[PDB]
């Protein structure tokens, strides 16, 4: 996804 | 005070709070790109938040995803396939995740779906969409929006992105197209959707239009369009029309002479000037299709063979009901505006020049018995129309022929110069202009  | 906020603040009336919420918009697209499109995908995916909302979040996203200038636009798509796949992955999932659960209309994410495709499809980057976008609406339970939606989306990747990069899917798109637009389809919206998507999708559904098969239903679908109670689907359906004529000329003989003409004749009849807009439209490019060919036809005298393609003279068949109807359009006159203004009388007028150069001699004798009947007419309209159409005739039949017309003409075309209408006076000048300067 967008983080981690 | 977050996202939403600061989105619905670019509607807002107030011109500070509106350059402030701007601004914040844009540096976060510079500062922060990748987070700022998930989020904005993430919002406008909530069918929970107001359409001011939705609407703005989608509005950020196909901004930085597309421009009208093709040097920013490739700039943004650049900008965009190298941001990290994961980031991109999440926000194509949210943006398709919204198809029909949008309210309002048009849809906000179909935009944005075509935003994306247009920069990821011609690299392989989003493989699984078209078979989405195709399941979407082909689904026997999918919604009045889902369908409505998604048929948006594929209009706008067809309507932006090279259609040599859809003609290997083009069967499985033209399905879904032609699906929300046969007259089972009880939503006229999904059908005005599924409509304007055809009309981008012609393009490269060459190889269907050959399969007689085919051809015959889709004729058939558009046709029964042009007679849908919803104004907007018949202007999509006679833009079809317009553009099947120009690409597939060769297949129109089927349908033409019993229902092409019939259908356009009417639309150009249309009190709804877009309609009739339509209709002229239609045989003005049945004259320029036809003109090239005379001309691809003389080319292969020379050659000593025969053309590739040949003409069937549909113009120069109906010059004896499209001629009356044209000249009855240029009384639709416009008494106050824009001579940049594009109205059936516009369109009439550079239809009828066409209509010359192309029945060349045979448009004289249909067009005289209008222009004598009204050069002279209380109605500064009709006296203009009369001096329109002379104007128009003017080039097309043979300049020998002419002269002889000219000859009996001139003394009033000069009258009318000095005629009380401004407009009559602009219009007699511009045709006296053609007359000394074509024929010497």
């Amino acid at each position: 996804g967008l983080f981690g | 005070m977050e996202l939403i906020t600061i989105l619905e603040k670019t509607v807002s009336p107030d011109r500070l709070e509106l350059e402030a919420a701007q601004k914040f918009l844009e540096r976060a697209a510079v500062e922060n790109l990748p987070t700022f499109l998930v989020e904005l995908s993430r919002v406008l995916a909530n069918p929970g938040n107001s359409q001011v909302a939705r609407v703005a979040a989608g509005l950020q996203i196909k901004n930085s995803l597309t421009s009208k200038d093709p040097d920013i636009k490739a700039q943004y798509q650049q900008r965009w396939l190298a941001i990290d796949a994961n980031a991109r992955r999440e926000v194509k999932n949210y943006v398709l995740h919204t198809l029909g659960t949008e309210t309002y209309r048009p849809s906000s994410a179909s935009q944005c779906v075509a935003g994306i495709a247009c920069a990821e499809i011609p690299v392989n980057q989003w493989p699984e969409l078209i078979p989405q976008l195709v399941a979407n609406v082909t689904n026997p339970n999918s919604t009045e929006h889902m369908k409505e939606s998604t048929l948006e989306a594929i209009g706008y990747i067809c309507q932006d992105i090279d259609p040599e990069q859809l003609q290997d899917k083009s069967n499985e798109i033209l399905t879904a197209i032609i699906q929300g637009m046969r007259k089972e389809e009880p939503s006229n919206n999904v059908k005005l959707a599924a409509t304007n998507a055809l009309l981008n999708s012609l393009e490269f559904t060459k190889a269907n239009f050959d399969k007689e098969s085919e051809r015959h239903f889709i004729m058939q679908v558009v046709c029964e369009a042009t007679q849908c109670p919803d104004t907007r689907v018949r202007v999509a359906a006679l833009q079809n029309l317009v553009k099947i004529m120009s690409l597939y000329y060769q297949y129109m003989e089927t349908y033409m002479g019993p229902a092409l003409f019939a259908i356009t004749i009417e639309a150009m009849k249309s009190d709804i000037d877009e309609v009739a807009l339509q209709g002229i439209e239609f045989w003005s490019n049945v004259c320029d299709e036809e003109m090239d060919l005379a001309i691809e036809a003389s080319e292969a005298a020379e050659q000593g063979r025969p053309p590739e393609h040949t003409s069937k003279f549909y113009a120069k068949g109906a010059l004896q009901y499209l001629v009356p109807i044209l000249t009855q359009t240029l009384t639709k006159q416009d008494e106050n505006d824009d001579d940049d203004d594009w109205n059936p009388c516009k369109a009439a007028g550079v239809c009828l020049m066409l209509l010359a150069t192309c029945c060349e001699d045979d448009i004289v004798p249909h067009v005289l018995p209008f222009i004598k009947e009204h050069i002279k007419n209380p109605d500064w309209r009709y006296r203009d129309a009369a001096v329109m159409a002379f104007g128009c005739i003017l080039e097309g039949p043979e300049p020998s022929q002419l002269k002889p017309l000219v000859i009996q003409a001139m003394p009033t075309l000069i009258e009318l110069m000095k005629d009380p209408s401004v407009v009559v006076r602009d219009t007699a000048a511009w045709t006296v202009g053609r007359i000394c300067e074509l024929l010497p």
